[PDB]
């Protein structure tokens, strides 16, 4: 009823493309809060493989679970995912690429099973149902550690245990503002490059109690940084995507409501013309 | 006037009631409505008014009209019959206005279909040209600026910014009407003087001077004697 | 004299030069001063504290952490918890039963 | 001066116009309509001085005078855009 509800339609929609502009700069500003939350991060991680370093590839080296190689039978991932909705296909480009991979093993008739971060993970992963053994959700901005804890634990316990031959992180990486990839990265065993030294361990640390306790939770530890820095660079990768799809909703919005207007105006000037025809023909 | 072999302005102050007070006249003799309720001889009475400004041997009459859209409605037949005749539109914003720039013209919207090669020439079409495509940009880099900040843009796009600054700011200037309001004499600047400042800018010469020497100042000839004391 | 740093995983809780501090080590108390011969412990739930340059005196409670030293540098890689709970396996059980049900 | 509803002034006119047979134009609006209202409207004004002086003979000098006008008029549904509106 052009005269009556295209009028508020248009309403409507303007009104939406004045909230989606303004969402679009709420996720630009989020996404810079949590850039500085993931360079802080990288120093603590960047510190801790020096420690691991020095001790795995001085010259007494040393032998652990974590650290030394496997041959695989099962093969484990765990997975990070977004607690709400928007920020276009970012969880489902990182699932697929995971089933991708989850496939692989599978025709190799190797055993898979994953620990989940975010519930939209764990929908799709149910809805696959695909063996799921850990899950934490509801962190949203201004996630911790504390809560990482448990997940981690489980498949560490895991891994340890024999039951687990290999993990992995699954996540998406800010490359910069503009880009960000999903990528698979592994952390048991440990996989990073040997490295060489001789005033690191020539000019060797005091150990209080012994160095292998402090070789076993330094190692739990690390894999843990690894997994809270994958957490917020992630979440830093979901700003990125939610202010994109919020510049499409804006322009979209903005796209719909000229060709409403055009529209409109078709209707306006018709009902005129009629109903002037009418009081001029009823003049008989 | 114009018989006498002057060149002439005729200012209409709305074509829009000129149109309206035809469909009155028309109604009250009662002859039979068209489109919207206009009158049918909408398009010869517009034709009529029209076809008398144009130039002859002699000399010629120049019009400026205000216009009115009945809706903002830009299809309704008076608009519609209206633009046919036009040959330059010029769009005043209050924006630009609360910017302090007088004359307070949108160069974005405003057009005129002078404004071709074949007819002004290639070198003011590219002048003008040139300072179209430089302040979309800007306007775009605007949105960047905004939404996050100076530090992502690069340094060819800082440059551009830099650029339109100035030619934003040397858009304006004073009127010798305007005189008790700025309290700096008027300026008049001729079109070569006009399209040789711009290409300047354009160019990059004159890059260093402050943008505020720009400002109000008349040719790019006086531009660099304010920059000398600013 | 030496180059403190406080950090987490999370966060740098503190950086700056430092005169002593005193630290509560694995198998007991330790005090770390200009010079000390490298040295690695865990430490305790409890209080760091510490004299900045001009001997200026600041505490820091930490739930646990491991402490290092190095020429010109310590570092304590302090965690937010103690972890030794695993009660958290716990939040691992729900994960399957809302899986099967 | 406040004029309460001069769309209904336009509804009387309307009417009148309608029953002495004279032609219609948009809205059935009378073709003078704009006219009924702006020669009312233009009224309303301040005069200076010299029309009050010659007005009144001289007795009154130094004043001048005014009438200002607050006509109401009632958009059906949020509709600026109608005729007598």
């Amino acid at each position: 009823a052009g005269a009556k509800d295209i009028r508020s339609k248009i309403a409507s929609v303007q009104n939406t493309q004045k909230i989606t502009k303004a969402m679009e700069m709420v996720a630009a500003s989020k996404m810079r809060k949590s850039q500085d939350r993931m360079a802080a991060s990288r120093p603590y991680a960047e510190t801790m493989r020096k420690v691991i370093g020095h001790l795995a590839h001085g010259n007494l080296e040393y032998k652990h679970p974590y650290l030394e190689d496997r041959d695989v039978k099962r093969v484990g991932y765990l997975v990070v995912s977004t607690d709400r909705g928007l920020a276009g296909g970012l969880n489902i480009n990182l699932f697929k690429k995971l089933l991708a991979e989850m496939k692989t093993w599978t025709d190799k008739g190797v055993q898979a099973d994953l620990a989940m971060i975010g519930s939209k993970g764990v929908s799709f992963f149910n809805s696959v149902g695909g063996n799921v053994v850990a899950q934490v959700t509801g962190m949203g901005d201004n996630p911790s550690l504390s809560e990482l804890i448990g997940p981690v634990k489980v498949m560490l316990q895991a891994y340890d245990e024999g039951r687990l031959d290999k993990l992995y992180i699954v996540s998406n990486k800010f490359i910069n503002t503009m880009s960000q990839v999903p990528t698979i990265s592994q952390l048991l065993p440990l996989p990073a490059s040997d490295d060489d030294d001789l005033k690191h361990k020539s000019w060797d640390y005091l150990y209080e109690p012994d160095p292998k306790a402090l070789l076993d939770t330094l190692l739990r530890r690390y894999v843990e940084s690894q997994v809270y820095q994958g957490v917020v660079e992630n979440l830093a990768s979901e700003q990125a995507a939610r202010m994109v799809a919020m510049k499409a909703a804006t322009d979209n919005g903005g796209s719909l409501i000229k060709e409403l207007q055009l529209v409109y105006n078709k209707a306006r000037q018709a009902s005129i013309t009629q109903e002037l025809t009418e009081i001029v023909s009823g003049a008989a | 006037f114009r018989d006498e072999g002057r060149d002439v302005l005729l200012f209409v102050d709305n074509i829009y009631r000129y149109t309206l007070a035809g469909t009155e006249v028309s109604a009250l003799l009662g002859r039979m409505p068209s489109a919207v309720g206009y009158q049918p001889t909408l398009a010869e009475e517009m034709g009529v008014l029209q076809e008398r400004i144009t130039s002859t041997k002699t000399g010629s009459i120049t019009s400026v009209q205000a216009v009115y859209v009945p809706a903002d409605d830009l299809t309704d037949p008076s608009p519609a019959t209206t633009f046919a005749h036009l040959d330059a539109t010029v769009v005043l914003s209050r924006q630009i206005a609360s910017l302090g720039i007088y004359p307070a013209v949108d160069p974005l919207d405003s057009t005129s279909r002078q404004l071709d090669p074949l007819v002004v020439g290639q070198e003011h079409y590219d002048t003008a040209r040139g300072v179209q495509s430089i302040l979309q940009r800007y306007q775009e880099l605007k949105d960047i600026i905004a939404i996050l900040g100076m530090d992502e843009l690069s340094e060819e796009d800082k440059l551009v910014v830099a650029r339109a600054r100035k030619i934003q700011r040397f858009l304006s200037q004073p009127f010798f009407v305007a005189e008790v309001f700025t309290g700096s004499p008027g300026k008049y600047v001729s079109l070569k003087d006009t399209i040789r400042g711009f290409k300047g800018i354009m160019e990059g010469e004159y890059d260093h001077l402050p943008e505020q020497a720009f400002y109000m100042v008349g040719s790019i000839e006086e531009a660099v004697e304010k920059a000398k004391k600013l | 004299t030496y180059h403190l740093d406080v950090v987490s995983a999370e966060q740098q809780m503190f950086s700056g030069l430092v005169e002593k501090i005193q630290v509560t080590g694995s198998e007991g108390e330790l005090g770390i001063y200009p010079g000390h011969a490298p040295l690695l412990t865990a430490i305790k739930p409890g209080m760091i504290r510490i004299v900045k340059q001009h001997g200026h005196e600041e505490f820091i409670y930490l739930s646990g952490g491991i402490l290092e030293v190095q020429p010109g540098n310590v570092t304590v890689l302090a965690d937010t918890a103690i972890r030794g709970q695993d009660l958290d396996e716990a939040r691992a059980m729900e994960a399957k039963r809302k899986a099967e049900e | 001066i406040i004029y309460d509803d001069l769309s209904k002034q336009a509804v009387a006119y309307r009417q009148i116009s309608l029953l002495l047979r004279r032609p219609p134009g948009r809205e059935a609006f009378p073709g003078d309509v704009f006219y009924l209202h702006s020669r009312l409207l233009e009224r309303a004004a301040r005069v200076n001085a010299e029309y009050v002086e010659a007005f009144t003979k001289g007795e009154v000098k130094g004043k001048t005078g005014s009438l200002t006008a607050l006509p109401i008029i009632e958009t059906q549904a949020g509709d600026v855009s109608a005729f007598v509106p």
